[PDB]
DNA sequence: GGTCGTGACTGGGAAAACCCTGG
DNA sequence: CCAGGGTTTTCCCAGTCACGACC
């Protein structure tokens, strides 16, 4: 029947599906190899467990255009990249005309030939373009100057505000102040900014112009890691850009010639380096899958509307209210300390006993009632006349404790407010007024040796300071992000933020207002860190004339307002592993009621008539590491105990490594995930020691070191469960060119072992898995584009947030789109199998648990993003209907396995 | 809940809520059937009303406040029966059973009712105020006053609650926009004068006809109480209040003539007054001091005197009192206290009473230039000349925001 | 004759300018007098609020022995005005005819004996709070309580009128002295704002119980009407409310402790409001210029706003800035520049005088040039130019100079 | 590792002040 | 006795030091 199993009796792919994908031929491991595998799995003790068979899939898959699967995908990628490959070949043979002698002050585009003559041009139509824009941040979000060298002639784009003098235009932002650029490819340095300036990537219909980033290809060919580039900058040590930002508009119109010369030199040099390294980019990325996936990734599109405006404005306003409350709370504590002066009671407090409290001395008939009142008032004003004494400069509140004066505004200053209005959260009197406790002991500050804690023991330890002769209490320095050799600043630090979460720093006395500013700070940490980034987004508001008729004919369009787009200015290849790293959008954060303005994802909502299909690629990197270990063990699925745990693993049943590590060590879920990831990423024994030191401190250095050694003796074995993957990566590192198992695309030359030898292993160990993830995302986007072009299915790539992938689709094709995604995932796993020589595939691994279809962006379709800045939620303030989740069986039941519209 | 009762004995002792301990029960104060407030409580009600009047009518252009009659006249809560007619009916022994029954039925069918919801007042004055505003929309009519409510006693009773209401007549296109705006503004008003506005909460409720409004509460030490309500009642009530043609019942929004809409606010100011009382007192040596915010505390300046030249000292104190009174501040004339109490006990009494500053006029004021000044917030002394001191106080009030 | 027609024209202005609201059928002099009117308009609400503020400044502010009290709108039972009735119980009882005539009368009495009352005066709340206030002030007789608020009375319907009540607990010896003081202060305060102080007529009187007091009247063209009354109470009221130990009701002057005499000062506010509305009405030379010249301390809105010819947005910005500046300084305003269909300048002046606006402010492009604005007075209608940086101080000075004089 | 924020330590001409003094 | 000189004494703009968000 359709149900079939491996020799390890794990539910593999269905016979029909395996016949459709693999073609012909079934395999089995060798007798000595399978005996070794049986003995090894019996050694680990995980052998001999049941497995409930999942229902199979009987689907007539679409035919594969090619007998070999990898060759068929390579042909598909070549077909996708063919116009852009031809444009890149034209850019290789592109001629650079000499420097024009003049640069016209014309609005929009101006052409300058070999003689530099002025030609009025509207839309330059080169097949290949090299681009660089200049951004005028002094005039809002409007750039000014853009260059375009070409095989024919120079092109200059001058903004509308550059030619005009000052002038008033419409508010907010519109694409009318943006560049209006057969398919075309634009290659340049940070073409994300250019795309933010290019009008042709804002309509919901999509376009055909694509962009190649010389930053991306530069990181693919010759890039550096964080520590390597930092050390290179440190060893290297031993004006127009700043002026252009501060140029407003007149001074930009002043120094035009030198800035244009700088731009021409930069464009020429970048083009020269690009055309030198474009064969390097071609050979170092032999698959056209790389080019096609990068071109699909660099056109990431986000839809927004007026409600995102609310998520900006209200959140900042909300922050203001919260900020106000924080100040008020601090002031209350300050007032309390005044009472401690009474009877020198402050000479007994554990926290507030080392400040400047000493008082400052002071230096030097109706006629009856009418007559009485006038005489009394006259005597009052005569007493008011006694003003020819006392110091003309007033003493700033004498008698009070001196630090309370230091927190108070001077009486003469016009920025005066009642109470200690000058107090901020970061003053040295803030923690002492908070009466902070570090696990049963008070804090203590010294300018000599930073912050620590006093324990009534003098008459275990953490950084002993026997020099600090505090009477009766030993002083132990507070832990820092950089060990005991550094000093901690204000205790309200980012690195102390997790320590704030698990009750390692609580006030206690003053049970309401003491532990309240702590909660406010822990709430406003996110918005305080990211408000500049979120406010700096260049939202572009789409006019209705170029909007699609799908929303225009739909009654759900909001005619009173407008819609718009956010283009993620995300570096596609911005890591050593070219992982999509961007600190604002692609960060691993989710909406909670305990982070202020944490509904950043929640305003990415589809236009009417449209939806978003999301695939959470669960255990992507985990399965990549597991399948590398299994391939290096015996070349099957579940070869190792870790591989079988990957095949047979349920979080509800606890059969994962996470529950076992939580039982063995005693850390949190996130701590276990980070530890297992870093060990997968290649954490060393000192890395494990500092990772355990970063977590809960119920142990010492010796106990944590012994537990780390015992943990190292289990998973890696005598180097066990996963060391075959490590030996695979070592065999990759032993080669002259480090080639990935998935694609063979070599990493940047900084990590080549010719000048490094057996060093910096951890970065490459992470890099193999992350490059496999890059290939996974590229293959997923390639398969989505291929099935869209194959079955005429609408849609657009929305975003690829590291692990998850969101696609912007139209409504009427949603299930059909979801169906394609299912097959795509299978093929992706199959391609990984076809890039590891595996002769089979499990049933459960090839399919995700579910695929989500929604009208708004979120991790799951059950959370409404209840936050302090969105208190009612999406279901009340915005009325957004919740999403739906589907499985392969539900998709098949809804679509009947049909590949076309019914 | 001893501190809640310990606050109550302070609120009874220092003349905030009138009555005795037996009626000092939570339901009696919370249910609007309270036995009355003290003089300082009345001044706190007046301060809350003044701040509401600034926030609602003064700083908003389109709000034209109106006053509707106290009782709703018949035909048609509670009903009213005159004593004279009852006496005439009862004294007429010639009356039979049937005539008395007919009189009682007529009374039940022709009885006015003391009002509960002030929406009907705006629904009565809407046409006149539409003539007033020259058909400028949106707008609204505001009013503060005491309303009358049934008491659902578990042991008839009438509970008197002071309510501030406004009916924002708005275009229907921008209804929920104004609803969110007014929720934000009024929650900011209820959070403006608080020690801990986290105890002020917000929730939303849905009417039976699909209308949605927001509800505000305060985290009392025994559970929430409803402090304000909102209900966008649409246009059913106004249409019901004027059947027939819609020629009068219309308005202009921009260039489009549209039927208006109904928004409502119901603010129980007595509930908020007790709420702010519980916000002021928050439960080392304890110091029973009510920390009211320096805009709603009923008496600002405290003025006293010492032993010595009582004629000249009394002249100076009386002049200072009149000078401060001419500048709008309110002072507690404590200088007439011939019964010499200690400065500790005097300060304790004047700090339970939520007084901003205590000014002490000694003989040294008649010597060179100096008066003592102790702040409630810090309980630390200060010296000042008289001529500066007045301005200090007024800018302190001006720095409340 | 024509005076009543002019008063009706004033009432039609009150309908037009929203001082007094109602209908032409409701325009009856006694209907205004008793309190049968459907209620004053918003400008009348502002007039009443200013009058109440003036009263509160007069009485409770500048006295160290007068404290504010607030008596409830109901008096609970069983008691000795209408009667508060819970309706549902009465309806359910009326549903039965089985009970005979005697049973019906008896249960009507049983309900009646447990029936609360809407109040008639404001005395009884202060009388109940006398024990607490005597404990508060340490018996330093005399001392007073006060309340401004509405009271309901029957008309041969139920009419509500806002009145001001001051209760004076005085030693019996100083009774006539404090009575004369309060009478003189009250008469002067009522004569303070009107154009013709001789019309306020004060007459002494004594009741059937030998209770001395005084009565204030204002002279409408249809005769005299009551504005304010003063009375004595004696000493049986405190014993009636609090029978028992008299020393617990004793207050001290010097060392002598006595049961204090009670004096009542009770005055209508809405009838005096109508009287001042009549007072402000003048005809300045078939129809003359109707000027509603209220006193500046009692006028509803002080300073209006207008726009000139030129830039719409810039003039609106200037008017909005002046509006906000006057809002912060605390002067009542009238932002009525929003009329696109404008009338004549003479008609605009007449309209703003019909609202009894004190001064008319006009803003042109010359304000953008130098900051001067046109300012029209009320009585003489003189048009001057004043800079925009001192108009708020000028109006503050006008209010304060009227207050001082 | 390097860069630009915030807040503590301090410190030197100066504005007023005190003590003493010349005439 | 009224202005001026020697010494106090902070005072306030300014510099100088450290560590935490960012590149």
């Amino acid at each position: 029947g359709q149900l079939r199993h491996n020799p390890l009796d794990i539910q593999m792919l269905s016979r029909g599906l395996h016949e459709q994908i693999f073609g012909q031929g079934g395999e089995m491991p060798g007798e000595a190899a399978v005996r070794r595998s049986v003995e090894h799995l019996q050694k680990h003790g995980l052998w001999g467990q049941p497995a409930v068979p999942l229902p199979d899939v009987e689907l007539r898959l679409p035919p594969l255009y090619g007998d070999n699967l990898d060759q068929h995908f390579r042909l598909l990628a070549q077909k996708q990249s063919l116009p852009y490959l031809e444009a890149a070949n034209l850019l290789l043979q592109a001629q650079l005309p000499p420097k024009p002698p003049a640069w016209a002050w014309a609005e929009g585009w101006t052409r300058y030939g070999p003689e530099g003559e002025a030609v009025p041009v509207a839309i330059p139509e080169e097949r290949a373009l090299v681009f660089a824009v200049a951004v005028c941040l002094a005039e809002g979000t409007c750039p000014t100057l853009a260059v375009a060298i070409s095989p024919s002639a120079w092109y200059s784009w001058c903004s509308q505000r550059l030619v005009e003098e000052r002038y008033s235009w419409t508010s907010q932002l519109s694409p009318a102040d943006l560049i209006p650029l057969q398919e075309q490819l634009v290659v340049g340095h940070n073409v994300s900014f250019d795309r933010a300036h290019i009008r042709e990537q804002y309509l919901i219909q999509g376009s055909r112009m694509r962009f190649l980033d010389t930053m991306s290809m530069h990181m693919a060919i010759s890039g550096l890691s964080s520590f390597q580039r930092s050390l290179w900058i440190a060893a290297k040590q031993g004006e127009p850009r700043e002026l252009f930002v501060k140029g407003t508009m007149k001074d930009i119109r002043e120094n035009f010639q030198d800035l244009m010369q700088y731009c021409a030199q930069d464009v020429w040099a970048t083009h020269e380096v690009f055309q030198q390294q474009l064969p390097l980019f071609l050979e170092r990325c032999p698959h056209p899958v790389t080019l096609a996936g990068m071109l699909e990734m660099g056109v990431s599109y986000l839809p927004v509307n007026q409600n995102w405006e609310r998520y900006l404005a209200e959140a900042q306003g909300t922050y203001e209210e919260l900020q106000r409350e924080m100040k008020k709370s601090l002031m209350d504590l300050a007032n309390d300390a005044c009472q401690l002066l009474s009877g020198e009671r402050y000479k007994e407090d554990p926290w507030l006993w080392d400040l400047e409290w000493d008082l400052q001395e002071f230096k030097q008939s109706e006629e009856e009632e009418f007559q009485q009142d006038v005489m009394a008032r006259a005597c009052l004003q005569k007493l008011k006349g006694t003003t020819e004494l006392l110091p003309k400069r007033p003493q700033h509140l004498p008698g009070h404790p001196g630090w309370y004066r230091k927190l108070c505004p001077r009486l003469d200053d016009p920025a005066w407010t009642p109470g200690p209005s000058l107090l901020s959260l970061q003053m040295r009197v803030t923690p002492k007024l908070m009466a902070l406790t570090w696990d049963g002991f008070p804090l203590h500050y010294s300018e000599r040796h930073g912050w620590g804690y006093l324990v009534p023991g003098r008459r275990h330890g953490n950084g002993p300071y026997n020099d600090v002769d505090i009477p009766g209490c030993w002083f132990f320095k507070l832990p820092h992000k950089d060990g005991n050799s550094c000093n901690v600043g204000s205790p309200f630090a980012k690195d102390f933020l997790p320590k704030m979460e698990d009750g390692t720093l609580q006030a206690g006395p003053g049970g309401a207002s003491g532990p309240r500013a702590l909660e406010i700070n822990k709430m406003i940490s996110f918005w305080r860190n990211a408000h500049k980034r979120i406010s700096s987004q260049m939202v572009v508001w789409l006019p209705r004339s170029a909007l699609p008729r799908a929303v225009i004919r739909h009654p759900d369009y909001d005619e009173e307002g407008l819609y718009g787009a956010i283009l993620p200015q995300v570096v596609t290849a911005g890591t050593i592993t070219r992982r999509a790293v961007e600190p604002t959008w692609l960060t691993a954060s989710n909406a909670r009621p305990d982070r202020v303005g944490s509904e950043l994802k929640a305003m990415v909502q589809a236009p009417p008539g449209y939806t978003l299909v999301g695939a959470d690629v669960d255990s992507q990197e985990l399965w990549i590491a597991a399948v590398l270990g299994d391939a290096h063990f015996a070349g099957m699925h579940g070869c190792t105990a870790f591989g079988w745990m990957t095949l047979q693993g349920r979080k509800s049943r606890g059969t994962d490594l996470h529950s076992k590590t939580a039982t063995t060590v005693g850390i949190s879920r996130e701590h276990a995930k980070i530890f297992n990831y870093g060990r997968i990423y290649g954490a060393g024994q000192p890395f494990a020691e500092r990772l355990l030191m970063q977590f809960n401190h119920r142990l010492t250095q010796q106990e944590a070191a012994e537990k780390a050694q015992q943990m190292y003796a289990a998973t890696k074995g005598l180097r066990g469960t996963e060391s075959e993957m490590f030996n695979k990566l070592e065999s990759i590192a032993t080669s002259d060119i480090p080639r990935t198992p998935v694609l063979g695309c070599c990493i940047s030359r900084a990590l080549e072992p010719s000048a490094v030898q057996e060093e910096f292993m951890t970065s490459r160990v992470n890099w193999v898995v992350q490059s496999s993830a890059v290939d996974y995302l590229h293959l997923m986007l390639v398969a989505m584009k291929w099935l869209f072009e194959e079955f005429a299915i609408d849609g657009r790539f929305c975003i690829s947030i590291h692990d998850e992938v969101r696609y912007l689709v139209r409504e009427e094709d949603r299930y059909r789109a979801a169906l394609a995604l299912q097959i795509t995932n299978l093929l992706t796993r199959c391609m990984f199998a076809y890039k590891l020589g595996l002769n089979d595939l499990p049933q459960s691994v090839a399919f995700f648990s579910a695929v989500d279809i929604d009208r708004c962006l979120r991790k799951e379709v059950t959370m409404d993003c209840k936050t302090p800045s969105n208190p009612t939620g999406m279901e009340r303030r915005y009325g957004i209907p919740q999403g739906e989740a589907l499985d392969i069986y539900q998709i098949i039941e809804l679509t009947k396995g049909s590949l076309e519209k019914r | 809940g001893e501190g809640s009762e310990a606050l109550l004995e302070i609120c009874q002792r220092r003349h905030f809520l009138s009555g005795s301990k037996q009626q000092l029960s939570r339901d009696s104060l919370l249910s609007g059937c309270h036995p009355g407030f003290g003089p300082l409580g009345v001044e706190l009600r007046k301060n809350l009303a003044a701040e509401w009047w600034t926030s609602v009518v003064v700083f908003r252009e389109q709000v034209f406040p109106v006053d509707a009659l106290h009782h709703k006249p018949g035909p048609l809560a509670f009903r009213l029966v005159s004593a004279e007619t009852l006496r005439e009916i009862l004294q007429d022994k010639e009356l039979s059973k049937e005539q008395l029954v007919a009189f009682l039925e007529n009374v039940l069918k022709t009885s006015g009712k003391l009002r509960e919801n002030l929406l009907h007042g705006a629904l009565e004055h809407y046409v006149n105020c539409l003539d007033l505003v020259n058909k400028r929309l949106p707008y609204g009519l505001a009013q503060i006053g005491v309303c009358f409510h049934p008491v659902f006693d578990t042991k008839k009773s009438i509970g008197e609650k002071t309510e501030a209401s406004l009916v924002w007549f708005t275009p229907p296109r921008t209804s929920n926009q104004w609803l969110d705006f007014w929720l934000r503004h009024r929650l900011q008003w209820w959070r403006k004068f608080a020690m801990s506005p986290s105890n002020f909460s917000s929730s939303d409720c849905q009417d039976e006809e699909g209308r949605k409004g927001n509800k505000l509460y305060y985290n009392f030490p025994w559970g929430k109480e409803l402090i304000e309500t909102l209900w966008n009642l649409g246009d059913h009530e106004l249409l019901h209040m004027y059947p027939g043609n819609v020629s009068k019942l219309h308005g202009r929004d921009g260039r489009k003539n549209v039927v208006p809409c109904v928004l409502s606010v119901n603010g129980d100011l007595d509930r908020g007054m007790l709420a702010y009382l519980y916000d002021s007192f928050q439960l080392n040596l304890h110091r029973k001091v009510l920390k009211l915010h320096p805009c709603l505390a009923p008496i600002k300046v405290a003025l006293d005197v010492g032993r010595g030249p009582t004629l000249e000292l009394r002249q100076v104190c009386q002049g200072l009192f009149n000078e401060l009174l001419e500048n709008g501040i309110s002072v507690w004339p404590g200088y007439l206290e011939t019964m010499q109490s200690s400065l500790e006990q005097l300060y304790s009494k004047y700090d339970e009473m939520s007084i901003l500053f205590t000014v002490l006029v000694t003989e040294t004021t008649l010597e060179n230039g100096l008066i003592h000044l102790r702040s409630r917030d810090t309980t630390m002394k200060e010296m000042m000349h008289i001529s500066k001191l007045k301005d200090f106080l007024i800018k302190y009030i001006s720095s409340a925001k």
